[PDB]
This record gives structure tokens, C-alpha cells and sequence, in this order.
């Protein structure tokens, strides 16, 4: 709660699993993850992987508390696909926070 | 056209960790998955773990979690695996593949890169000349050559400086007490030997070693 | 863990014969199964893929069908650049399976072993080592034992054996068997024996030979 950030939103990338039943349902499932991210500012943290590691927690807890008040669940293949391409966005993020304030 | 290479042998010490690269052309690198298979010698195809070289994502065969590290190199489009602790159960040939767009048959394969795990120092190999006596069979006979405790592999057998070359046998090496023996059978017409010279060349590049060994009756 | 089970393991087949082999997984992975060739000292390669669809310069004799379980490769016309070995895999889910694979030989007319012994090198025996050797030499098929005897009794350790991939012109099989002794323990003795059992007899061929004489 407090001192969080929101993202722009990004443009949702072509992400392949490396198997025909994963790849498929992420094709279909994509949209039911986060296309921005919440993170604390880029000055609070050590290095890259520290603020990655805190915006990809920070941003899959909110988007499942809005998740579940919607009344839907989110799977064990959710989370490790949400986890992936929110920690994708988060280096992102990062790059470009790091290149401001630098 | 689409190529892999990779490195063609590793000696590496028990204990020790190895990392084998797998440098990709022709085609846009982070596109496609690439994956590792192990191969023990005599046995069949084992998938170790792939990984997606546009954020480096892996995935892996669950008892090599831990014990294989798979990176890319975008910048010079090559795929790394690192082994660590290797025993003799890591002995083998690791292949790197890479599969389609969005399809996961492989469809270009690296040539393997060779693994050997030992302790052993280079040895050169003692050659023993196997002759028979009197009785041998129907106007042919066989001669050999024993090929005994070197290291590493391989050694190159000819006979008559590759002049013999119809009937023979030179069989895979085998290891014996941490070194490597094997033989070499040629037959040939009693009317060739021992009425001339039958002679085993034995060439072991890693100890400079080349030597001849005259088959002589008794 | 999809479990794929190929049969047979090894099929002997003629130059022209048209051949099929299988692949069964242990659940439905649609037609996610691909199929790779083998060769001796070589990298595999892929035959077909998604069950049964064709690869790039590879020959249309190749051809694969089937989908859920149970999968088959068949080769039109078997020729000898066909030898080799066959695996499936599954790319449905994780983790990556393979087949255990099925080994593709030419059939010939069996052919008993040649044999010859070989006892030690006085160069090996100046060493104080002692190998006898045993060469049993263009047989087939390929299933054979060796069993070593000392003075009538059977050795056992101390045997290495090495066996030779079927050949390109004659399809028959080798195979290599040394006895490693001391020079001590060879000293003590007399008579060694080389037995080869193989399919093409009922009786053993024995080569031997005694030192005494
Ligand atoms: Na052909």
C-alpha cells in the first residue's frame, strides 16, 4: 500500500513455451494477465534483478486480488505464464526508469 | 542454410564442471527454442532442457535441475550449457537442436559434442602382436593386434600402412582399469604371412605415438 | 511423464521390403509425436513431424500416421542408407519424452562365427601381464556368448568383450573377448578355452589351446 507506481501499458509480445499444449493456452489465456506493471520507484533498489523481483510480485498480487473480486482463479499454468511475461514487462520497466533518473 | 556447431570433444575431471557451447547461424536467433540432449554411449536420446533465447526462460528435465545451466549469448548467437560435479554417469555425447516457429519437432541438430570424464593422464598405448601356431584353419589365417591401456581416445590401427584393408576387424575401444584397450583382427591367405611382413600401425596422436608391430610366428 | 514405447526394439529387414514400426505413448498427446533417424556416429535427424507430416529433403519413402496413442513410421522401400536407429518424441507437454528407440538391421543368412585364440605375447608376458584374446569373427545374427574356461573351470572376471556394428558389405557381425590375467596366475595353468555359443548350432564352437605344448 502506498509509494507504488503504474506503468504504461505495453503492447502484449508473441511469447512461444516451448510446447504445443502451453503455447496454445497462452494464446488463449494472454489476456487475462497484466499488461502493465506496479513497482516502487527505481532509486529504492539495489540492481536490476532486486526491483524486477519486487515489481513482478507487487504487480501479480494486485492484478489477483482484482482477479478474484471478479470471481475468477487463477491456475498453477497461470501463474508460472503471468510470472514470465509480467517479469518480461518488468525489465522493461526497469530499462526505461533506469535510463531516466541516470 | 541453418547451422550449429559445436565443440567436438571435452575432457573434463571428475568433479569438475564443463560448459559446451552451441553457436547458431542462418536464421534470426531469438526466434527459436534450443534444446540439449544426452546420449550415453550404446544407449538412446535423453532431453536435458531448452531454453527460450529471447528472455533466456528454460525449461528442464527434472532430475537435470541443478546439475545442467542453461544461457544464451545473444550478441554472438550462441546457446551455453554448463555441467557441474561430473562423474563418470556424465560420460557422453550432448547434442544442442533447435526446433520451429511455434513447433517443437527439432529440426536442426548440432554433431554433438563429446564428453569424457577421468582423471587419466595421457598414455601411450603398449601393442602386442597376436600371432597363431601351426593349426590354423584353410589357407587363410588370422593375425591381431592388442592395443592396451592408453588414454585418451582415439588411436587410428592400420595394416601394411593401409595397404591391408579387405579383412579386417579393429573393434570400439573398451575401458580397462581407467584406460582404454582394444584390438584388431586382419585375415589374410596363408600365402601372404608369414612368407612377408603383416605389420600393425598403431597411431596415438595425444602422446605423438606411432608404432609398428611385426606379426612374427610363435 | 508421457511414456513412449516403441516396438520392436530391433527389426531385421531385406533391401526393398517396405517396413513399419510403432510408437505408443502412455496418454493422448494428439499428433505431437516426431519421428528422428540415426546413423551410426551421427546426430539424429528428423524423419517426420506432427505424426505425419514431411521434411524437407527427406526421401518420400518416409512416412508416418496415427493420432491420440499409437503412432507408425513406415519406410516404402528399405534401402541400406535406411539402417539405422528410429526414435519418437512428444513436444504435447513437459517434460520431453523419447522412445527407447528401434534399431533397423539387414536380414542375411545366418553365418556361424569364425573363432581364434590367441594366447599372450611373450612382449605382454615380459610385463608381467597375461591377455588371451578370442576373435569371433562374421557371424550372424548378431546374439552370441562367450564363456572363457581355465584347466575346465569358467572364468569369469577379468573378461572385457567388444562387438563391431553390422557390416556395410557383408551384413555380419564381430565380436572382440580378452581374458586379462596376471602373468602369475596365467603361469599356473595350462589350458584355455574360448567357447562361443550362437544360434547356428546346438554345439558350442571351442578353440583352445594348451601350454605344455
Ligand atoms: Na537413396
Amino acid at each position: 500500500l502506498g509509494g507504488y507506481m503504474l506503468g504504461s501499458a505495453m503492447s502484449r509480445p508473441m511469447i512461444h513455451f516451448g510446447n504445443d499444449w502451453e503455447d496454445r493456452y497462452y494464446r488463449e489465456n494472454m489476456y487475462r494477465y497484466p499488461n502493465q506493471v506496479y513497482y516502487r520507484p527505481v532509486d529504492q533498489y539495489s540492481n536490476q534483478n532486486n526491483f524486477v523481483h519486487d515489481c513482478v510480485n507487487i504487480t501479480i498480487k494486485q492484478h489477483t486480488v482484482v482477479t478474484t473480486t471478479k470471481g475468477e482463479n487463477f491456475t498453477e499454468t497461470d501463474v508460472k505464464m503471468m510470472e514470465r511475461v509480467v517479469e518480461q514487462m518488468c525489465v522493461t520497466q526497469y530499462q526505461k526508469e533506469s535510463q531516466a533518473y541516470y | 542454410q541453418v547451422q550449429l556447431q559445436q565443440s567436438g570433444t571435452e575432457l573434463v575431471m571428475p568433479g569438475a564442471s564443463v560448459k559446451m557451447s552451441c553457436k547458431a547461424s542462418g536464421y534470426t536467433f531469438t526466434d527459436y527454442w534450443m534444446h540439449w540432449v544426452k546420449q550415453r554411449p550404446g544407449q538412446g536420446l535423453e532431453w536435458i532442457g531448452s531454453i527460450d533465447p529471447s528472455d533466456s526462460y528454460t525449461s528442464h528435465n527434472e532430475k537435470f535441475k541443478g546439475k545442467a545451466t542453461l544461457t544464451v549469448d545473444e550478441s554472438s548467437s550462441t546457446a551455453y550449457m554448463q555441467l557441474s560435479s561430473l562423474t563418470s554417469e556424465d560420460s557422453a555425447v550432448y547434442f544442442c537442436s533447435r526446433s520451429g516457429y511455434g513447433y517443437y519437432a527439432m529440426e536442426y541438430w548440432g554433431q554433438g559434442t563429446s564428453v569424457t570424464v577421468s582423471s587419466a593422464k595421457t598414455t601411450p598405448p603398449s601393442v602386442y602382436p597376436l600371432a597363431p601356431g601351426g593349426g590354423a584353419t584353410n589357407s587363410m589365417v588370422t593375425l591381431g593386434c592388442l592395443v592396451k591401456g592408453y588414454f585418451p581416445e582415439p588411436v587410428t590401427v592400420t595394416w601394411n600402412s593401409g595397404s591391408l584393408s579387405g579383412g579386417v576387424h579393429t573393434f570400439p575401444a573398451v575401458l580397462q582399469s581407467d584406460l582404454y584397450t582394444l584390438s584388431s583382427s586382419v585375415t589374410v591367405p596363408s600365402s601372404t604371412w608369414p612368407s612377408e611382413t603383416v605389420t600393425c600401425n598403431v597411431a596415438h596422436p595425444a602422446s605423438s605415438t606411432k608404432v609398428d608391430k611385426k606379426i612374427v610366428p610363435r | 511423464d508421457i511414456v513412449l514405447t516403441q516396438s520392436p526394439a530391433i527389426l531385421s529387414v531385406s533391401p526393398g521390403e517396405r517396413v513399419s514400426f510403432s510408437c505408443r505413448a502412455s496418454q493422448n498427446i494428439g499428433t505431437s509425436i516426431h519421428w528422428y533417424q540415426q546413423r551410426t556416429n551421427e546426430s539424429p535427424r528428423l524423419i517426420i513431424k506432427y505424426a505425419s507430416e514431411s521434411i524437407s529433403g527427406i526421401p518420400s519413402r518416409f512416412s508416418g500416421s496415427g493420432s491420440g496413442t499409437d503412432f507408425t513410421l513406415s519406410i516404402n522401400s528399405v534401402e541400406s542408407e535406411d539402417i539405422a536407429d528410429y526414435y519418437c518424441q512428444q513436444s504435447n507437454t513437459w517434460p520431453y519424452t523419447f522412445g527407447g528407440g528401434t534399431k533397423l538391421e539387414l536380414k542375411r543368412a545366418d553365418a556361424a562365427p569364425t573363432v581364434s585364440i590367441f594366447p599372450p605375447s611373450s612382449e605382454q608376458l615380459t610385463s608381467g601381464g597375461a591377455s588371451v584374446v578370442c576373435f569371433l569373427n562374421n557371424f550372424y545374427p548378431k546374439d552370441i556368448n562367450v564363456k572363457w574356461k581355465i584347466d575346465g573351470s569358467e572364468r569369469q572376471n577379468g573378461v572385457l568383450n567388444s562387438e563391431t556394428d553390422q557390416d556395410s558389405k557383408d551384413s555380419t557381425y564381430s565380436m572382440s573377448s580378452t581374458l586379462t590375467l596376471t602373468k602369475d596366475e596365467y603361469e599356473r595353468h595350462n589350458t584355455y578355452t574360448c567357447e562361443a555359443t550362437h544360434k547356428t548350432s546346438t554345439s558350442p564352437i571351442v578353440k583352445s589351446f594348451n601350454r605344455n605344448e
